[PDB]
């Protein structure tokens, strides 16, 4: 047994060391198991909410004061806007004005410490966030894709028809391309979209948003990656096919915002004389006049 | 006379269809040229191909290779200092350094950084808007000091303020350099009277080239460019 010990004692020590390492790793994972409160449940009844709830889509914001975290200064404050069904209204401006922030103000992506937003009938402070974003839509500035197929890229579920898939492809000017593809919207998008171009991927994202029959949603300067010809054709087709729908448009191209019902200009942390396009361009006093004149 | 192709054929995979077919290229030295077209038309692919990347089925590609400056169609970055990835292993030049930065007009965004210039950024460093990402990518080729400079969609992220300021300051500085040939592409056509040479392509095939006289022969393409005016 002395031989036994002389043999196995050193293994005992070495295994103590190695398991110390492994348990330190386990403790690391566990210290990560501590997670912050996301607050999915909103203090509102789902029974009080009808199924096709966001019917009209009238939106009235007031004194909406947001900030990403509590430590950071408020990024958008003292803003008010009653938005009717208003088939297409526009928001634009220079960078950093908080337009993407305000886009994320709907989905409660931001801490919104002061103020509130009313979707028709109700605030934002009480919905279940899952229910919240389930019944709306958005087109991110950047295109982000999914390793899989067009079926899976558009439909995480399967609760859709290929007819509507081809429809969304067409109204986004993709079906024409896809016809040339041998997959039959069954090819493989590899690693976030390394097969297609920047604008191609942005188009895919647009269409994916377009899969939803939602009549109210928003876009974050989606056309920035898109060239002029497809820009015109796409904005026309989406305005027509969404003649009923209420879309809020961020535009890194004011030439696209010249068509919306209302134009919303953000300078630093609020709107400066949101109005119809014709009035703002003929008054010249708004800085959007300079925005459209520098382009011409 | 510089980098050019005679009847270029190019493809991503040799088993599939040839990406580029019968493309003929020419860029004069010390000239600012642009390449425009449709989305997915094949504009970045021709460029990557000119960078030895794409499997050419056929064609001859004559050069002067050189340490061609480059900014990808999407911004990329290293996991190192703002100054680090901007320098990209070059002899640090305060003059050239701040000149490039004020060209990209990144100084306000550098002030807002916790460590300003010596801020470690990246997948390990701190995240930031793709606008700064794009401006830094452009600065990579700007401060690169390379003879043949190259850009891919440096304007997508930026708004018109920063686009104008960048192109004016930086591109006018490039054309202000003696023979620092710089090639790019764009999604807006307003600076097309500011381009020297032009390449037009659609669906993976060149269409036209030539600044003023070669354009005016097209009523269709030039009315298309005139749709925005
Ligand atoms: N990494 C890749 N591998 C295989 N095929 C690609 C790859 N990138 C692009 N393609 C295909 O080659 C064609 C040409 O794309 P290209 O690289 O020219 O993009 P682009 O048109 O310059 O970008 P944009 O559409 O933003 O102008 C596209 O139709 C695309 O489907
Ligand atoms: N994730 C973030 N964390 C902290 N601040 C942010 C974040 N995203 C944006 N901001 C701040 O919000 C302002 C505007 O943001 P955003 O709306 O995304 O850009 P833009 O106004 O150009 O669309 C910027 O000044 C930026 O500093
Ligand atoms: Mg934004
Ligand atoms: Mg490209």
């Amino acid at each position: 047994y002395a031989l036994m010990v002389s043999n196995y004692l050193n293994w005992m020590v070495r295994n103590l060391a190695d398991m110390e390492l492994q348990l330190g790793a386990v403790k690391r994972i566990h210290g990560l198991l501590k997670t912050e409160a996301e607050s999915y449940e909103g203090l509102l009844a789902p029974s009080l909410i009808p199924k096709n709830w966001p019917d009209q889509g009238k939106i009235q914001i007031q004194n909406l004061s947001v900030r990403y975290d509590s430590s950071l200064k408020p990024v958008l404050k003292h803003v008010n806007a009653l938005i009717a069904p208003g088939q297409k209204i526009g928001i634009c401006g220079r960078t950093g004005s908080g337009k993407s922030s305000f886009s994320l103000a709907f989905f409660r992506m931001v801490d919104t410490f002061e103020g509130h937003i009313i979707i028709d009938g109700i605030d934002i402070a009480k919905l279940p966030l899952h229910t919240l974003r389930s019944r709306l839509s958005i087109i991110l500035q950047d295109p982000v894709l999914f390793s899989g197929t067009i079926r899976f890229n558009l439909d995480p579920e399967r609760k859709c028809s290929d007819s509507t898939l081809w429809e969304a492809l067409e109204i986004a000017q993709l079906k024409l391309v896809v016809k040339a593809l041998p997959g039959g919207l069954d090819a493989i998008i590899t690693e976030g979209g390394e097969n297609f171009s920047q604008g191609q991927r942005q188009l895919f994202c647009l269409a994916r948003a377009f899969v939803r029959k939602t009549s109210i949603f928003i876009m974050d300067e989606a056309t920035a990656s898109i060239d002029m010809a497809t820009e015109n054709i796409l904005q026309k087709v989406v305005m027509t096919a969404f003649a009923d729908r209420t879309v809020v448009t961020i535009a890194h191209r004011v030439h696209t915002i010249l068509s919306a019902d209302l134009v919303i200009v953000l300078k630093r942390g609020a709107i400066l004389e949101f109005d119809k396009p014709e009035k703002l361009l003929s008054r010249k006093d708004s800085v959007f006049a300079s925005f459209v004149r520098a382009d011409k | 006379c510089c980098v050019q192709i005679m009847g270029g054929y190019f493809t991503w995979t040799p088993d599939g269809i040839p990406t580029l077919s019968n493309i003929t290229i020419r860029i004069p030295r010390g000239q600012l040229t642009m390449i425009v077209g449709q989305v997915g038309c094949g504009k970045s692919s021709l460029l990557l191909a000119a960078l030895g990347e794409m499997q050419k089925v056929s064609g001859a590609v004559f050069w002067s290779r050189g340490p061609v400056a480059y900014a990808s169609q999407k911004p990329w970055l290293l996991n190192a200092t703002v100054e680090e990835n901007i320098i990209f292993e070059s002899p640090f030049n305060k003059q050239r350094y701040k000149m490039v930065i004020e060209a990209c007009s990144l100084q306000p965004d550098i002030d807002i950084l916790p460590h300003g210039d010596q801020t470690q950024i990246g997948e390990r460093g701190i995240n930031l808007s793709g606008g700064q990402r794009q401006r830094i990518s452009v600065a990579r080729a700007l401060y690169q000091h390379a003879n043949v400079v190259f850009l891919d969609d440096p304007f997508s992220a930026l708004d018109i303020h920063l686009s104008d300021h960048l192109m004016q300051a930086g591109i006018l500085e490039l054309l202000r350099d003696d023979k620092r040939t710089v090639v790019l592409v764009t999604h807006k056509l307003q600076y097309l009277p500011h381009a020297d040479w032009i390449i037009a392509m659609k669906d993976g095939t060149i269409q036209r080239e030539g600044t003023l006289k070669d354009f005016q022969r097209s009523e269709c393409q030039l009315f298309e460019h005139w749709k925005t005016l």
